[PDB]
Order: C-alpha cells, then sequence, then structure tokens
RNA sequence: GUAUGUCUAAAGUUAGCUCUUAUUUACUAACAAACUAG
RNA sequence: GUUCGCGAAGUAACCCUUCGUGGACAUUUGGUCAAUUUGAAACAAUACAGAGAUGAUCAGCAGUUCCCCUGCAUAAGGAUGAACCGUUUUACAAAGAGAUUU
C-alpha cells in the first residue's frame, strides 16, 4: 500500500526553490542533455577520486587508459552504485541515440521501433546492468518473455525475421524497474557522495557476523574472567598482573582441549 | 639551513614542538600561583640560553 | 545553541538588520570545526556581505565577536589587548594559539576563557583595568644625514610633502642615510625656500644636503658591510658637526 | 539590534552542510570540581 | 591622477590565456582543474600580465557602488571588464585603507579570507593574528632570467617596482641570501603588492632579454617572518608599544 | 612475481696466540636447463 | 508605460490630437562563492626492497589507535589494511651485624 501522507514528491519539492526553472524543450534535446550531464557527473565522480586514467567513454564505457598498478586497481574499482548509474546511462543513451539516428534522417521510423524493441529486449546484452544488480535479471527475463510472446503474435503469417517494434510492455517493465531503483540509487549515491564530500564516519563499529563469533566471544569471556579476578583479588592495582592471570585461563583451556588436568602449583 | 620536519603521514598529523601537546593545565586551587611560574619561566629561559651556548 | 557574538561595529548603524543562518555552515578559522554561520549585509543595499568566520566557542574563548574578530567589550585586536594586559598586570598574558589540527579542536572544545579574555569578560574587572590604564597614562636630488632606523621612508615622504603643497625617495636604513629625487626645476627651488638645514619630523633631526650627484642605491653602498661602516663614519661626522 | 534570523533556502543539489566533514576529535575531559573517591574500610594470592 | 579618469580595459576576453594550465602530465583532471600521472617541469611560470598603475588606474563601478574591496586582477593586471569591474582598479591609498579599518584584519583588501596561521610556504593570503606588513621577495634568480647583476642595482629595481604599489616603510635586499624584505606603511598595501608582483619579472624593457621575458619562473612575493636581529625586534616592540599607548588613549576616551 | 613500504632543491626568510689460504656443510635467489603467488 | 480626474493650446470646434497636472496600477534581486601559480587532492615518474607467527611456505579472525582507503553498507575487501616489538629505577620499608664523625 502506498503512503497516504506523502504530500512531498521529488520534482514538486524542487520547483519551490530558486534554482530549478521550468521550460519546454524537445524530448530529443532533453535526452541529449541528460546524456551530456550524466557524462559530466560520472566524469566528475571519477575525477574527484583521482581516477583520471579511467577514460569514461561517451557511450558510458568505463575503460582504463593504461594498464594499472594494484593501487590504481583499488581506487579504480567502484561499487554497485556508480556502475549502476553507468549502466542505466548506457541504456538511456542507447534509447536517445536511436531516436537521434531517427531525427537525423538516417533511419526509418519502423527501423527506429525495431531498434528500440531491440534495446528494451537486449539490455542484458547491449548494456551490462545484469552484472552490478542481479535482480535486473527478473526484468530481463520478463523482457525476454515479452519478446517470446510478441514475436509469435506479430509473426503469425510472417515467419521469422526482424521488423517487430511493439516495444510497449518491455518499456513498461524497465520503467517499473526504474520505479523500484529510484530510492535505491538515491540512498546508494547519497552515501557515496557524502563519502566524497563529508567523508567516512570514523566510528565504523563492526557487528559480529560469522567471522567474529570466535574472536568477539574470546574478548567477551576474557573481559568477564578478568573482571571476576579483579573483583576477587584484594587491594591489587592492575598494571601487569591483569594481563597474565588470563594466560592461566587460556592455559587451562588448552589443558581442557588436551584433556590434561590443569594443575598449576600455588594457584589460589 | 634548518632541519626537515617529518612528513605529515595523515592530514591531521600532530607536530609536537609548536604547541603544548594537549593543554591540560591543572584545575585551579586555593593557593597563589604566579610567583613560581616566574621562577619556572626564568629557569627555562636560562636553560634555553645554555642550550644555545652548550647544548 | 548559543546566539552569536557580533558587536555593534559589524552590524552597523541600523536598528533592523536581517541576517541569514546556515546550520553547520563552514569550518571556523580557528579550530576548523563546523558551526551555524550567520551572514548578513550592513545596510539593505550594501555591496559587502559580512559573515561570521569563527564559532561561538572560539568567540567566547577570546571574548571576541565573530565578524570583525576584535574584542567584544573594547573592539580592539587580540594581540594588542593581551599586550595591554601585560602592560597593566606586569604578567605576560598571551593568547596561546594552536598550530596542530587536533590541538586546535582540543583547545576549542574545553570550557575556559584563554588569553586575556577573562579580564574583559565581566565589566567590573574591565573598568578596574581601565582606571589602571588611566593610572598608567598618569605615569635636482638631495642627500640626508642622521636617519635612525625607527624612521620609515613614508614619514620622510610625508613630512617633505607637508612642508610643500602636494618626487620619489631612496633611503638605505642599514646605512642610515637618505635621498630624495624629482624632476621639476621649480620644486627644488621651493624645497630650498621652505627650509645644511634640518628636517624635524618627530623632533628627530635629519640634516639635508643639496646632492648634485645623481645617486643610485649604489651611492649609499654596494654591500651591507659598507652600510654599517658608513653609518658609523657618518655618525662620527655628525659628532664633528656637534 | 533587534534582528530577524532568516534561514535561507539552500540549493537542493549542493551539500546541505558543507561545514560537515569527517574528522577525528579528542574532547577534553575537564574537571570543574574535584570528585571525592571514598573507600572507607597477602600470601594466599 | 586616478580620481579623474576611468579604468581601462587591461585585456580583452579573447586575449586572456585559457584556464587549462600548462601540460605537466598526461590527462587533465577536470575536478581540481590540474594535471596528473607525472610531475616533471614547473607548474610555476612568469606571469604574462603586469600592472602598470599610472596608465591603467581609474574610476570603476566600485566607486559608484561604494564598495572598497580592491581588484585581484587589476593587481595581476588581467581584468577584462575594466571600468565595469565591481572592485577597485587603483592603488590602495590612505583613505581607502582608512575605510578598510573595520574589515582588513578579517578579510584582506581583495575580499579573500584570512586564515588561522600561514602556510608552510609562508605564501598565500595571510593571518588575522599578525598585523603583517613585511613581504619576503625571493625568486630573483629566474626573475632576472639568471642574469649577473650587482645587488645594489637589484635593490634599486625592487625599490622602484614596489614604489608603484603604495607607501613604503623599509626595503632591504639581502646580498647573502638573494632576497628582499619590503615593509609597508599599511597592511593592505602589502596585500596589494603581494598580489601585484606575484610571479612577474624585474626585467626592464631597456635590456636585451625583453623578448625572452616569459621564459623562466618569476618573482616569489610571500609573507615574511619577524626580523630576528634584536635591533629590529627593538624597533618592533617600541612601535607596538607606541601604537598601544595610542590605543590606551582610545580606550580611556571610550570609557 | 606480487601486495605494500621507503628515497628524490623549482622556489635561498633579514644578526695458547695474530695471520694467509683451500675443502666441506647450512640458508637464500622470477639466476638457467614462456607459464606459476599470499 | 496603461487607466481615472482636471486644466491649457490647436480652436468662438462637446470630433480628434498635443502639452501640463493630481491619483491608481508596478516597489529593494543576487553573492558562505572573483577569472591559471601563492590557502594546499592524490596517483604516477626514479631507485631499492618485496609479507605475522619461525627452520621454511602460508589461511586467518580479532584488539588499541589523536591512521585511514575502496565499498550502498552495520556486509566484505585493503599484507592478518598499515603503526604494535621501542625505551624500561622511588605508592621503597623493616630487622640484624660490623667499620666511621662526635
Ligand atoms: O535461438 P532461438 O531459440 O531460435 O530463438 C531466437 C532468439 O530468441 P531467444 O532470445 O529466446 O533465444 C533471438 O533472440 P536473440 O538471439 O537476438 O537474443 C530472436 O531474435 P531477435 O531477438 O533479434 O528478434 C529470434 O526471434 P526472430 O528470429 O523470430 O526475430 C528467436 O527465434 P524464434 O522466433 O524461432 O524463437
Ligand atoms: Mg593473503
Ligand atoms: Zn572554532
Ligand atoms: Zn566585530
Ligand atoms: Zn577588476
Amino acid at each position: 500500500l502506498p503512503t497516504n501522507h506523502n504530500k512531498t514528491k521529488l520534482l514538486k519539492s524542487l520547483k519551490n526553490t530558486k534554482y530549478f526553472q521550468q521550460t519546454t524543450i524537445d524530448w530529443v534535446e532533453a535526452g541529449l542533455q541528460l546524456c551530456r550531464q550524466g557524462h559530466n557527473m560520472l566524469n566528475l565522480l571519477i575525477h574527484r577520486k583521482g581516477l583520471t586514467y579511467l577514460h569514461l567513454d561517451y557511450n558510458f564505457n568505463l575503460k582504463p587508459t593504461k594498464t594499472l598498478t594494484t593501487k590504481e586497481r583499488k581506487k579504480s574499482r567502484l561499487g554497485n552504485s556508480f556502475h549502476l548509474m553507468r549502466e542505466l546511462l548506457k541504456m538511456m543513451k542507447l534509447i536517445v541515440d536511436t531516436h537521434v539516428q531517427f531525427r537525423l534522417g538516417n533511419v526509418d521510423a519502423f527501423q527506429l521501433a525495431d531498434g528500440i524493441h531491440y534495446i528494451l529486449n537486449h539490455i542484458g546484452q547491449l548494456t551490462g546492468i545484469y552484472r552490478y544488480k542481479y535482480k535486473v535479471m527478473h526484468q530481463i527475463r520478463a523482457c525476454k518473455d515479452l519478446k517470446h510472446i510478441i514475436y509469435y503474435k506479430f509473426n503469425k503469417n510472417l515467419g521469422k525475421g526482424p521488423g517487430c517494434g511493439f516495444w510497449q510492455p518491455a518499456w513498461r517493465v524497465w520503467l517499473n524497474f526504474l520505479r523500484g531503483t529510484i530510492p535505491l540509487l538515491e540512498r546508494y549515491i547519497g552515501n557515496l557522495i557524502t563519502r566524497q564530500f563529508e567523508g567516512r564516519s570514523n566510528e565504523i563499529v563492526k557487528t559480529t557476523t560469522k567471522q567474529r563469533l570466535d574472536a568477539y566471544y574470546d574478548l567477551e569471556l576474557r573481559n568477564s574472567v578478568m573482571d571476576d579476578i579483579l573483583e576477587m583479588m584484594p587491594e591489587s592495582i592492575r598494571q601487569k598482573k591483569a594481563r597474565t592471570i588470563l594466560q592461566h585461563l587460556s592455559e587451562a583451556w588448552r589443558c581442557w582441549k588436551a584433556n590434561i588436568p590443569w594443575d598449576v602449583p600455588g594457584m589460589p | 639551513v634548518a632541519i626537515k620536519k617529518p612528513k605529515k603521514k595523515y592530514g591531521t598529523d600532530i607536530d609536537y614542538n609548536e604547541d603544548i601537546v594537549y593543554e591540560q593545565a591543572p584545575m585551579p586551587g586555593i593557593y597563589d600561583t604566579s610567583t613560581e611560574d616566574r621562577q619556572i619561566k626564568k629557569k627555562f629561559e636560562q636553560f634555553e640560553r645554555k642550550v644555545n651556548r652548550k647544548g | 545553541e548559543p546566539p552569536p557574538n557580533i558587536c555593534e561595529q559589524c552590524l552597523g548603524d541600523e536598528a533592523n538588520i536581517r541576517m541569514t543562518k546556515i546550520p553547520q555552515g563552514s569550518e571556523c578559522k580557528i579550530c576548523t570545526l563546523p558551526f551555524t554561520l550567520y551572514h548578513f549585509k550592513t545596510s539593505k543595499r550594501s555591496n559587502n556581505i559580512i559573515k561570521t568566520l569563527i564559532c561561538v566557542r572560539c568567540a567566547t574563548q577570546r571574548n571576541i565577536c565573530q565578524c570583525c574578530m576584535l574584542d567584544s567589550r573594547w573592539h580592539i585586536p587580540i594581540q594588542l589587548r593581551d599586550h595591554l594586559i601585560s602592560l597593566v598586570n606586569e604578567e605576560n598574558v598571551m593568547t596561546e594559539e594552536a598550530k596542530n589540527d587536533m590541538m586546535k579542536r582540543f583547545l576549542s572544545l574545553k570550557n575556559v576563557k584563554l588569553g586575556g579574555a577573562q579580564i574583559t569578560s565581566d565589566p567590573s574587572e574591565a573598568d578596574n583595568i581601565v582606571d589602571k590604564l588611566k593610572n598608567i597614562l598618569l605615569r635636482k636630488s638631495f642627500f640626508l644625514y642622521n636617519i635612525d632606523a625607527s624612521i620609515p621612508e613614508w614619514k620622510i615622504t610625508d613630512t617633505v610633502s607637508q612642508l610643500l603643497g602636494i618626487l620619489s625617495l631612496i633611503v638605505n636604513h642599514k646605512a642610515k642615510c637618505g635621498g630624495l629625487r624629482f624632476q621639476s626645476s621649480e620644486l627644488g627651488e621651493r624645497f630650498v625656500s621652505k627650509i645644511r638645514g634640518v628636517l624635524l619630523i618627530d623632533r628627530f633631526r635629519i640634516f639635508i644636503i643639496p646632492w648634485s650627484s645623481g645617486f643610485s642605491a649604489a651611492s649609499f653602498g654596494t654591500n651591507t658591510a659598507e652600510n654599517i661602516k658608513l653609518s658609523l663614519s657618518l655618525n662620527k661626522l655628525i659628532q664633528l658637526e656637534l | 539590534h533587534h534582528i530577524e534570523v532568516v534561514s535561507k533556502q539552500m540549493d537542493p543539489l549542493l551539500p546541505r552542510f558543507v561545514g560537515k566533514k569527517a574528522r577525528k576529535v579528542v574532547a577534553p575531559t575537564e574537571n570543574d570540581e574535584v570528585v571525592p573517591v571514598l573507600h572507607m574500610d597477602p600470601n594466599e594470592w | 591622477s586616478w580620481r579623474d579618469k576611468s579604468a581601462k580595459v587591461q585585456v580583452k576576453e579573447s586575449e586572456l590565456p585559457s584556464s587549462i594550465p600548462a601540460q605537466t602530465g598526461l590527462t587533465f583532471n577536470i575536478w581540481y582543474n590540474k594535471w596528473s600521472q607525472g610531475f616533471a617541469g614547473n607548474t610555476r611560470f612568469v606571469s604574462p600580465f603586469a600592472l602598470q598603475p599610472q596608465l591603467h588606474s581609474g574610476k570603476t563601478r566600485g566607486d559608484n557602488d561604494g564598495q572598497l574591496f580592491f581588484c585581484l586582477f587589476f593587481a595581476k593586471g588581467m581584468c577584462c571588464l575594466g571600468p565595469k569591474c565591481e572592485y577597485l582598479h587603483h592603488i590602495p591609498d590612505e583613505e581607502d585603507i582608512g575605510k578598510l579599518a573595520l574589515r582588513t584584519e578579517v578579510l584582506d583588501c581583495f575580499g579573500r579570507e584570512k586564515f588561522a596561521d600561514y602556510r608552510e610556504d609562508m605564501g598565500g593570503i595571510g593571518s588575522f593574528r599578525k598585523k603583517n606588513k613585511t613581504l619576503y621577495v625571493g625568486g630573483i634568480d629566474g626573475a632576472l632570467n639568471s642574469k649577473h647583476l650587482k645587488p645594489a642595482q637589484i635593490e634599486s629595481r625592487i625599490r622602484f617596482v614596489f614604489s608603484r604599489l603604495g607607501d613604503i616603510d623599509r626595503i632591504r635586499y639581502v646580498e647573502s641570501k638573494n632576497c628582499g624584505f619590503v615593509k609597508f606603511k599599511y597592511q593592505a598595501n602589502a596585500e596589494f603588492a603581494k598580489e601585484a608582483m606575484s610571479n612577474q619579472t624585474l626585467l626592464l624593457p631597456s635590456d636585451k632579454e625583453w623578448d625572452d621575458r616569459r621564459e623562466g619562473t618569476g618573482l616569489l612575493v610571500k609573507w615574511a617572518n619577524e626580523d630576528p636581529d634584536p635591533a629590529a625586534q627593538k624597533r618592533l616592540q617600541e612601535e607596538l608599544k607606541l601604537e598601544s599607548l595610542n590605543m590606551m588613549v582610545h580606550l580611556i576616551n571610550n570609557n
């Protein structure tokens, strides 16, 4: 169920500032400008980090200019967020570039529709979003499945071949994907951009996953035993002995693992 | 020519000659203070001149 | 959330002044911690925008305002009010300014008024040190001799300009000598008319010479070992005048 | 100076807190008043 | 004088060099606007533009707007909008620094922000803690294009150059360290001269190397330290005590 | 062979014993008869 | 500039236009921000080494930190992510014995 008190939207919260401005332009100009601006933003994300050797091509292919170090492979790997931006801009640039190849006069409108239906049913081949976000495969399977319906209702008396361009439901599937990963990418890129400007929160404290049952259980039991001895022992200020009684503890634990009777002479 | 200082390994690196390393002057008590801070500063400046001439 | 220290001189001669608060505006220029920054305009149509450049804790540690960076009570620099407190109490009250980043943050977060801030904080000890201050104040080229090192070049330009009605000048301070130069023929005649005469700047006497040679700075000396030696010989020549 | 404080509309794309930055800080543990620590009251160990 | 005339277009918009620096690397970093993947050859260069005060001074919009912050690109000598620049296109005089008395210990005379202390290089904008008036003038080697001169002639050239930029307290070229120490009457004149003779040359047009003027690396005007001989510490302490006695009189007159 | 670490003036801050000499043994080598790293 | 009201001229002209006048409509933007060094990004270029237990070769997980980086991250990775090893003297006494100054 949608939220009922959602009076705030995104663009309606941006009209009410002095910075955004309303205008009416062609869709192709809006697409070319979002390609130019997406190239500028990803290029500046790259160039703020210092990754000046990653020549982000204008078709949003990230390619290293030269072969790298390992230090230039540690700073130059990026997460699912930056690459997910890069792959959605690959997808959108394929859309807008096929509309441009229409608008320039090169390609027909029928060949535009088949090119678009080729885009929206080969995102997993033309783009590479399946790598960095794998639930895209759901939508990719659905697009393939819509292909498998539409090519055998478009081609009853036509057999096999290109020419089909009923791109509407695969377009709906990718719009529903974008409906899902607007707030995902908002949170991911919000965290990335605040690491770029504000920086890493220095109190990263690690929760005990299955690598740290042993070590944190050791610290747990060790602190408990040392508090028990410091409670029990009379008037002794701890400098060095507090570190060493616990060794007897660990000695005893090895004596328990070896089943040797833990007999230490002079222990209270 | 003076001595190099060591490189700032991290952006907030502390150089321990300019300032007090962490100013933690004692909490103010009921006795008067300055008459022996003058003796401290005089003896420290005489030590500075002695390091200037002997080291 | 403490309100800022902005004194009566930064805001200006208006009663209704509209400032703009930005929470966590910028790092302060003392301790590099962020703070709520207040920027405004002195008039409504002022061209200069005036913003607070220090945080509230760095303001109250020096007892200074956030905009003009002078004292809240006296509207004077920190170094000079510390010098005045050292003149009064015979105790070198200095403002210990940090230089390491962690030391800046550490020295701003602690609850103390460092430097000479405690004296000017309450008005009682302020007026006490004020009437102690009152108790203290109850207690065509030319050559120039006799310029002690506390005599700048700009005073030598200003007094010669004041005695005339208003032209370059060359003074070797390590040689303790001076020279003056211009182009107008009548200006030298008027300099002779408004007098080896004596220039009296601040009772410090400077003897004049009509210097027919065209002096460069090489005429005052080529090196620094010539300058001190010529200064000693010219002071002995002044003793020969006396 | 009776002053109206007007928080501006910030730019929604810019960092909303550009003064905010990752930094490690050592806070002074000051002692305003000295706290009493009151403990009123060999070979086997 | 300059109160009578208007300020001149020192350079066209097309006659500026591009903001893309000289190539000191492989590819251009468009965030920091710099170069990377290599560091060989100087970023620093002789500036192509000089000030020329008596020609290019004049009355801008900044006199009409009543603003008294000076122009950082007049001092560099590279303003496009000459008579229309919002800042001031003349030398800081006594009355302008007198109207800067409220803000010149917080900002400088260009509107830049004064920081906590100096840099490790002692060059930049400046501090709000030192009432700093003395400018270190180094870099004289490439400023002469490594030409053999006597020190008195170089001291004369530095005196004549910084006489164009306001009132001078005291200039002393150091023969042993190849540097000057130019002290001014006001702080704003020191700020304006530091911006003014930033990376220019001491070369005269009367010399043969005037065509190869912009070859090496120019001057190095920076903020100077205290003068560590005890005689100048003596004159510093007594002038500071006299200014403090003036401020004693002011504080008694106030309260 | 990697990770990774370290060095690198263009810019100038003011006054019995001592010994030569060889054999042996031990640890090491992306050094040799197209490729292998935490 | 638009409109409302009035006067004066063309003009002994209730048409129209001009000139002059009072009112109304309309009322204080933008800047934390200046265009190549000198208010600070880091990598890379040179050269050498080339990993924590010890006889070798290593999987690690941790802890402290006024070290951070890549990461969407409270996951994970960064050589077990790096520095850790370095100096090392007084909450200091009591008993007993002899050799010394008075
Ligand atoms: O290899 P097939 O089993 O014979 O199926 C193919 C294949 O569809 P699948 O993706 O399901 O394998 C083609 O898709 P791609 O090879 O391009 O990925 C598709 O061609 P288009 O996608 O270019 O349209 C073509 O359909 P058709 O040739 O009829 O256009 C279709 O063949 P079928 O219709 O026999 O399944
Ligand atoms: Mg490993
Ligand atoms: Zn602060
Ligand atoms: Zn103020
Ligand atoms: Zn200008």
